[PDB]
């Protein structure tokens, strides 16, 4: 089984620094040559850098020399991406990869992939609201609820709902950046409006970046 | 720097049939031109390299095709595995560079969306701002229009939506609008409206609710 371990990253503030690691086992890693990708919010992937099995080949794109330095330890079958100078732009999700070098600089294999934001703003846990259930609820129909997640800073939260014993028909949707610079999302899910009035409903909030965590209750309102 | 162009963004598809996703450059890269797939949350597999070679593993219905600026994916009867979204690579030159991919979604029957209308919470307006959400669940196709009217008025620029990934097993899209406003407009308006359009629909539906009740 081959597999790339990354770690690293997070949130760091412009014209900061920060060391990204890619361990790699289930390969002879210094037989090989390896590569940093990253893509962006919204964006296609971008080729950030390469280096050979004994370090005397780096190349960058030309874009990126400035700010990136990518290094490997061949003992600690480990490379690098160190990140200086950084800028908001550089907000994006880094992968390492090793290269297919019996024939070319395709990737064969892919890390997990680390996330880094770069900002000026402190972390910031969310507040969570309910989106209580329709009063008009169809009568022996389908009511939906929900909790709103909101003004979180860096990305990601998870939500769950019973304590993960709640699955079915839930939809958690990708967070959005709202102009403030801070996240939202909601979790909704749709259940039998029989249901209203025996059983309860609560969404589990975690926002570990600031160790927020939210059990909210989501009831018919009076 | 050579450009990978991927002319759809979005094809749709059946279980079993062929789908073939192009790729083009914007100058020859002879044939050195590898295709990747990936999944929501998943990083990318290696599938094409040397444009129309295997990697090892890769199923024998994945093939590739083209040389010099030109350049295909085919997928032979497509399994429901494959739902994903491809995309091509370049290896001729540096810097490399990557095409920014195509998704593909499964058809099925047109579903119209349920339609949900959220007021802030009492908890919300203490803080000075009112959200206000409306929900369309379990639809498709993915193309929807949610306006939102406050006392009948078309707004504009204070909303933002979200929308789900197909889900594996109904294969319908949901999606979420918010509306934000301070808590001092919020008190000063009485309709809050979320309207929808949608293929589904012969017309549009509207959830609303009156503040306060």
């Amino acid at each position: 089984q081959v597999q790339l371990q990354q770690s690293g990253g997070g949130l760091v503030q412009p014209g900061g620094s920060l060391k990204l690691s890619c361990a790699a086992s289930g390969i002879d890693f210094s037989r090989y040559w390896m590569s940093w990708v990253r893509r962006a919010p919204g964006k296609g992937l971008e080729w950030i850098g390469e280096i050979n099995p004994d370090s005397s080949t780096i190349n960058y794109a030309p874009s990126l020399k400035d700010k990136f330095i990518i290094s490997r330890d061949n003992a600690k079958n480990t490379l690098y991406l160190q990140m200086s100078k950084v800028r908001s732009e550089d907000t994006a999700l880094y992968y390492c990869a090793s290269l297919y070098y019996d024939y070319g600089d395709a990737m064969d294999y892919w890390g997990q992939g680390t996330s880094v934001t770069v900002s000026s703003a402190s972390t910031k846990g969310p507040s969570v609201f309910p989106l209580a259930p329709s009063s008009k609820s169809t009568s022996g129909g389908t009511a939906a609820l929900g909790c709103l997640v909101k003004d979180y800073f860096p990305e990601p939260v998870t939500v769950s709902w019973n304590s993960g014993a709640l699955t079915s028909g839930v939809h958690t949707f990708p967070a959005v950046l709202q102009s403030s610079g801070l996240y939202s999302l909601s979790s909704v899910v749709t259940v039998p409006s029989s249901s209203l009035g025996t059983q309860t409903y609560i969404c589990n909030v975690n926002h570990k970046p600031s160790n927020t965590k939210v059990d909210k209750r989501v009831e018919p309102k009076s | 720097d050579i450009v990978m162009t991927q002319s759809q963004r979005f094809m749709t598809t059946s279980v079993g049939d062929r789908v073939s996703v192009t790729c083009k450059a914007s100058q020859s890269v002879d044939s050195n031109v590898a295709w990747y797939q990936q999944k929501p949350r998943q990083s990318p597999k290696a599938l094409i390299f040397s444009a129309s070679l295997r990697f090892s593993g890769v199923p024998a219905r994945f093939t590739g095709s083209g040389s010099g600026t030109d350049f295909t994916l085919t997928i032979s009867n497509l399994q429901s595995e494959d739902l994903a979204e491809y995309f091509c690579q370049q290896y001729n030159n540096y810097p490399l560079t990557f095409g920014a991919g195509t998704k593909l979604e499964l058809k099925r029957t047109v579903a119209a969306p349920s339609v949900f209308i959220f007021p802030p919470s009492d908890e919300q307006l203490k803080s000075g701002t009112a959200s206000v959400v409306c929900l369309l669940n379990n639809f498709y196709p993915r193309e929807a229009k949610v306006q939102w009217k406050v006392d009948n008025a078309l707004q504009s620029g204070n909303s933002q939506e979200s929308v789900t990934e197909q889900d594996s097993k109904d294969s319908t899209y949901s999606l979420s609008s918010t509306l934000t406003l301070s808590k001092a407009d919020y008190e000063k308006h009485k309709v809050y409206a979320c309207e929808v359009t949608h293929q589904g629909l012969s017309s549009p539906v509207t959830k609303s609710f009156n503040r306060g009740e």
